[PDB]
């Protein structure tokens, strides 16, 4: 069956230009059956319709493009037909253009339209590939703990604040291995500031807090930085 | 716009049905997105199957609002789906997709712990408000933020649900602050909604 690839940096500095290829395999770009465009999804959001182009033309024009609205100003897509390549270019990037971009072929009433070609649907997926939005150079991460009181029948949740470093990944242990039970580390979110942030937690008997130390080892390779931080209770 | 239910769940064998209002139009169709996998199509024009989707997904329409239907749940089915359509002369939109959860295990209400910010925050000239949710099933909450009693919707952050060790699932939700907003307002609260129940959580400056 037909495959979509896409490739490009992954990585463009605020205000930058963002520029994605697509390889085609499978299918012609140069036949009318579809429209050939993107889809973008941001982490953990929804499908939002970038755009979509076809070269074969009507007798009163050279083509059709579409763009979505929100981003005309900035976008612009483009065909190489005798290479099978779909392009994409976004100026002026913000954070909120950090997103998947998937590559997509389009169909509904495109080979034969009354009025205008109505690509509805995307009826083949590339694989995505993620960009991040940021002018962020590397920097290790400030640990900040998540004190207990001295929380919730017999047991206490506490953990740390992993704060503010760049880029991924950052790993998370308790009392250097000594502790896993009931230990999770979540999912880095990626701040406005082109940061990550991320938290670790773990539930403790109430009783230990007075008598075990419980400490986060935060380990950032990208940086050569480990942090360990002792969490104690609050005062 | 397109309005989809945030989730729906099933056990396996049933029949379940998702809804999406707003279709104005037979530009309709739905796509299947796997976790960590880009989406795929499932329906489109309303009703028709792409070869090689099972004949237990069906699409309909009544009115502006589209279903998809999964007879006979798998395992397989549990995905986020999204409705598309087109709008105006040829603009595409899509829903804001439902996770659809096929029944595994009870259903289970989350844990919610709220941390205030720390000293050591605090002296750094910085405040973040940490949301911390766990072992909760389906998968699937709803965070919102208070400043006492008025919503909050500037300086969220909120994780998408991960799975525990124990199987069940956790997030995560942020709420930044400068030290002053901070000690302005008399209490802060995380409010967790699952399935049909809301937790809420409260810290005061003042504490
Ligand atoms: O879904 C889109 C939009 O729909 C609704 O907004 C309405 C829409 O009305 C457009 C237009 O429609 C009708 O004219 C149809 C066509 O008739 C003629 O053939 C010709 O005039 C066409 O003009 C195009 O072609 C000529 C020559 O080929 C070009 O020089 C000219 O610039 C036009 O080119 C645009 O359109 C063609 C397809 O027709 C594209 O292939 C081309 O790439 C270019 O598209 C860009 O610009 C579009 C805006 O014009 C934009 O939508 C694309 O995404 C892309 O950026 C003529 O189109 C008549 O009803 C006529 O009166 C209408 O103007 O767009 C208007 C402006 O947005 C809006 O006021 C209408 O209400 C809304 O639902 C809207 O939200 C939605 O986005």
């Amino acid at each position: 069956q037909p495959q979509l690839q896409e490739s490009g940096p992954t990585l463009v500095e605020a205000s930058e230009t963002l520029s994605l290829t697509c390889a085609v395999s499978g299918d012609s770009t140069a036949a009318c059956n579809s429209f050939w465009g993107w889809v973008r999804q941001p982490p953990g959001k929804g499908l939002e319709w970038v755009g979509s182009l076809s070269h074969c033309a009507s007798y009163w024009n050279r083509g059709w493009t579409y763009h979505n609205p929100s981003l005309k100003s900035r976008l612009t897509l483009a065909l190489d037909t005798p290479k099978n390549l779909v392009f994409l270019k976004l100026n002026s990037v913000t954070a909120a253009d950090t997103a998947t971009y998937y590559c997509a072929r389009f169909g509904g009433e495109v080979l034969r339209y009354t009025d205008w070609p109505k690509p509805a649907w995307v009826d083949l997926w590339g694989r995505g590939t993620l960009v991040t939005v940021s002018s962020a150079s590397t920097k290790g991460p400030s640990v900040f703990p998540l004190a207990p009181s001295s929380t919730s029948g017999g047991t206490a949740a506490l953990g740390c604040l992993v704060k503010d470093y760049f880029p991924e990944p950052v790993t998370v242990s308790w009392n250097s291995g000594a502790l896993t039970s009931g230990v999770h580390t979540f999912p880095a979110v990626l701040q406005s500031s082109g940061l990550y942030s991320l938290s670790s937690v773990v539930t403790v008997p109430s009783s230990s807090l007075g008598t075990q130390t419980y400490i986060c080892n935060v380990n950032h390779k990208p940086s050569n930085t480990k942090v360990d931080k002792r969490v104690e209770p609050k005062s | 716009a397109l309005t989809q239910p945030p989730s729906a769940s099933g056990s396996p064998g049933q029949s379940i049905t998702i809804s999406c209002t707003g279709t104005s139009n037979n530009f309709v169709s739905w796509y299947q997105q796997h976790a960590g996998k880009a989406p795929k199509l499932v329906i489109y024009d309303v009703n028709k199957r792409p070869s090689g989707v099972p004949d237990r997904f069906s699409g309909s329409k009544s009115g502006n609002t589209a279903s998809l239907t999964v007879s006979g749940l798998q395992t397989d089915d549990e995905a986020v789906y999204y409705c598309g359509s087109l709008v105006g002369n040829w603009d595409v939109i899509f829903g804001g997709g439902t996770k659809l959860t096929v029944l595994g295990q009870p259903k289970a209400a989350p844990s919610v712990t709220l941390f205030p910010p720390s000293s050591e925050e605090l002296q750094a000239n910085k405040a973040t408000l940490v949301c911390l949710i766990s072992d909760f099933y389906p998968g699937a909450v709803t965070v919102a933020w208070k400043a006492d009693s008025s919503p909050v919707k500037a300086g969220v952050e909120t994780t998408t649900p991960s799975k525990q060790s124990n199987n069940k699932y956790a997030a995560s939700s942020y709420l930044s602050l400068t030290p002053e907003q901070w000690k302005s307002h008399r209490s802060y609260s995380c409010q967790v909604t699952h399935e049909g129940s809301t937790v809420e959580k409260t810290v005061a400056p003042t504490e």
